[PDB]
């Protein structure tokens, strides 16, 4: 990946090696130069979420303002577990509800 | 006056009754719509052909 | 142990003793006075005659031919009179003593902290032509509110 | 309004709450901290943090006019005081649990009968009837903030809550015996206090 | 009852008013009175109905 | 149907997802990050012109 | 922030700083407090990982500041108050750092030796943004009142 590097950290460049024939980024601070990581560079993407686990109602349990289940939670241990869903401008993405148990937080999915 | 808006005692049960006996109109559309299970179409969206 | 709606009242009627209406008027300038204001004038009292803390002075009047008897409205209103006290900054050039100077004047909010009443009984409202109703939030400056 | 020195000192002295750097990398996250908008700190674990702070209203060591928001989506954790809000004296119910099983009331016949001692009045000394301009020092109504709000749960009537208390372990509704009125909706939708 | 084409819009946060969860798409709450100017109208309600 | 989606502007719209940029020196290079490969492999096999 | 012109030229973030005067691209503030060395600067507004694509917007953001390069010139670049005066480095280089220090987010602190808090709001500020083009949340509601 794209990084800066040791010495003056700072942006790193694209530069091919030609001759040998292989990766190879750089800054133009300085000259510093590592191998590449991957032959990808960069990316375009016109959008298809941005959560994933989106990390990560590790404070859902203490959000009195928060609905709640009963018994079923995957794993761990327990009653009692706090859900919620997504809804960000446009969709449309459906509602993966989640959920997370208040003595754990596992964020147990569900068709 | 009054009387002239107050409906009739048995038949103000039945009132009642087809009223809340859409709520579990909507509680098969609150929750079946968790499951992806709508569908929506057309206009859009999704979440708008579910509040519609 | 239960609670009854009959005694939810019997709570915010407590809330109307104290509080009143308009409360807050009428209490955002019960502080001003003395008050945060001692502070701005700090802020810039500099000049190649430095400013100091000032005296609080109730509302008077002073006239030709006259005298200096302070204010009574609302007795006074009509006679188109702005209802304000002087202020009073201790102003610094040295002899050790400050200078006690007035410098123009400020025009009070009825009913306050620092007004003529404040703790005036409603049987002593009356003798002076008040309204024990008046929950003051006003000023009567050039006579009228 | 007040004054938003003394204010920081619950905070930068409490704890422990550390300000300067203390970024790259570690810390975030790890949670921050807002105070008129001045975020100058980053604290730790704010489950400590807050209930403390709530239970300063509750005694007013400090001034009543506080608000406080725990953004358990956006971290932070705003704390404003400048004048200029507004608020709404409610009830509570403080959930520990601890006293009295789980709730529920924060306030008991006892209380109002005491309140009904100073209606009475006057006929006494300072002290002073404890008519509301004490009922706040003890901890049974916070006035909140318009901001406020968000981060809490409020209800509707006491009712509503009694209801919610008995299916917590499953108690008849009863909807068989009610008449004509304002048609609540029941029972109660998740929500456990 | 409406607004803007959307029965009663969310915000502050995800939910209608202070006196409900979240995610909250059920009518017992987003603008809607089951009961009529008789009985009628519940606190929960009357607002909705005033700022429609 | 054969009109309806007969007269729409079409273009790349089923890309969405999407551009990426690889730098591959000899003209057989690839990598991945999935599968594929195999059939740029079959293209270059039939070495109808390769050179050029 | 402007993402318009396909063709100018990559979607680029700038800055005011009232009262005066145009518009002064990101980095080069950042490097008119204590923090001109890359890397550290992205250090305040996003938190890898990353979570590229929030950074990677930053690529425009940068090169803006591709001739700063130091503290010199960053503070040079600020002589546009004004009714005409000046005459000249020396001279912007006081009005620059009294700018910072009274214009520049005036709430926090106001005194002389406090400029690396007023670091990280500004990649507090543009964490925000970044979360919105993204489409990661949604504009703040100005309905408020609250
Ligand atoms: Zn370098
Ligand atoms: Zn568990």
């Amino acid at each position: 990946n794209f990084q800066y590097c040791i010495e003056c950290n700072n942006m790193l460049y694209p530069r091919e090696d030609k001759v040998d024939r292989v990766l190879r980024l750089a800054c133009r601070n300085c000259d510093y130069s590592e191998i590449a990581a991957t032959s990808k560079v960069y990316r375009h993407e016109l959008q298809s979420s941005n959560v994933e686990n989106t990390t990560v109602s590790h404070d859902a349990s203490t959000d009195p303002t928060l609905p709640r289940s009963d018994k079923e939670c995957p794993r761990c241990h327990q009653h009692e577990a706090v859900f919620y869903q997504t809804h960000s401008r446009r969709g449309d993405t459906m509602m993966t509800l989640i959920y997370v148990c208040v003595h754990c937080g596992f964020a147990f999915e569900e068709q | 006056g009054i009387g002239d808006t107050i409906a009739d005692a048995d038949t103000m049960k039945e009132v009642t009754r087809t009223v809340k006996e859409a709520r579990r109109q909507v509680a098969e559309c609150i929750q079946d719509a968790q499951h992806n299970r709508l569908k929506p179409e057309p206009g859009m969206t999704l979440r708008e052909s579910f509040e519609a | 142990e239960t609670l009854t709606q009959e005694d939810c009242w019997t709570v915010i009627s407590s809330f109307f003793e104290e509080t009143s209406l308009a409360r807050q008027q009428l209490f955002s300038f019960d502080e001003f006075v003395q008050n945060t204001m001692q502070e701005i004038v700090d802020d810039d009292s500099t000049l190649t005659i430095n400013f100091g803390q000032i005296y609080l002075s109730r509302p008077t009047m002073t006239e030709a031919d006259g005298s200096t008897t302070t204010m009574f409205p609302q007795e006074a209103r009509l006679r188109n009179l702005t209802y304000s006290s002087p202020l009073y900054v201790d102003m610094r050039k040295e002899d050790e003593e400050p200078s006690k100077v007035f410098i123009g004047k400020i025009p009070i909010m009825l009913r306050s902290t620092f007004c003529i009443l404040n703790g005036v009984s409603d049987s002593e409202l009356y003798d002076l032509n008040e309204c024990p109703y008046d929950q003051g939030g006003y000023f009567i400056i050039n006579g009228s509110e | 309004g007040s004054p938003s020195a003394p204010i920081i000192e619950f905070l930068e002295e409490w704890g422990l709450e550390t300000l300067e750097d203390y970024n790259p990398s570690a810390s975030p996250n790890a949670t921050k901290v807002f105070v008129n908008g001045v975020w100058l700190g980053v604290h730790r674990d704010p489950a400590h943090l807050t209930e403390t702070l709530r239970s300063l209203r509750r005694r007013l060591d400090i001034s009543a006019e506080v608000s406080i928001v725990r953004d358990i989506r956006e971290k932070e954790l705003r704390l404003f005081t400048d004048a200029g809000r507004i608020c709404r004296p409610l009830f509570i119910v403080d959930n520990n649990p601890n006293s009295e099983r789980r709730g529920e009331l924060c306030i008991r016949k006892e209380h109002i009968q005491q309140l009904i001692e100073d209606k009475d009045r006057y006929d006494i000394d300072p002290e002073q009837r404890f008519g509301w301009t004490a009922l706040v020092s003890s901890g049974l109504i916070e006035y909140l903030d318009a901001e406020e709000e968000e981060t809490v749960m409020i209800a509707m009537s006491p009712e509503d809550l009694e209801a919610s208390r008995q299916m917590q372990a499953g108690y008849e509704v009863k909807e068989e015996l009610d008449p004509a009125q304002r048609v609540k909706p029941a029972p109660n939708p998740h929500v456990h206090a | 009852q409406i607004v803007e084409g959307k029965r009663i819009p969310f915000g502050f946060k995800y939910r209608t008013l202070p006196h409900f969860p979240k995610d909250d798409d059920s009518p017992e709450s987003r603008g809607f009175i089951e009961n009529s100017y008789l009985r009628g109208l519940t606190p929960q309600e009357f607002f909705f109905h005033a700022m429609a | 149907k054969n009109v309806q989606t007969q007269i729409e502007h079409t273009t790349l719209s089923t890309v969405t997802s999407a551009t990426e940029i690889h730098y591959d020196p000899d003209p057989q290079d690839t990598v991945i990050e999935e599968d594929k490969d195999f059939v740029e492999a079959f293209f270059a096999i039939p070495d109808e012109e390769v050179e050029e | 922030l402007m993402a318009r012109n396909t063709e100018n030229s990559g979607q680029t973030i700038r800055a005011t700083l009232p009262y005066i005067r145009s518009d002064i691209p990101i980095v080069i503030v950042f490097r008119a407090l204590g923090v001109v060395p890359d890397r550290d600067i992205l250090e305040h507004i996003c938190y890898d990982p990353n979570d590229f694509q929030m950074l990677e917007m930053m690529k425009p953001c940068i090169e803006e500041a591709f001739v700063i390069q130091d503290k010199d010139i960053a503070l040079d670049y600020i002589g546009k108050r004004g009714s005409t005066t000046g005459v000249t480095r020396e001279k912007r280089l006081r009005y620059a750092h009294d700018i910072l220090q009274k214009e520049l987010l005036p709430h926090i602190t106001t005194m002389e030796g406090f400029e690396t808090r007023k670091a990280f709001f500004l990649g507090y500020m543009i964490h925000r943004m970044l979360l919105c083009a993204l489409e990661r949340r949604e504009p703040d509601d100005r309905d408020h009142f609250g």
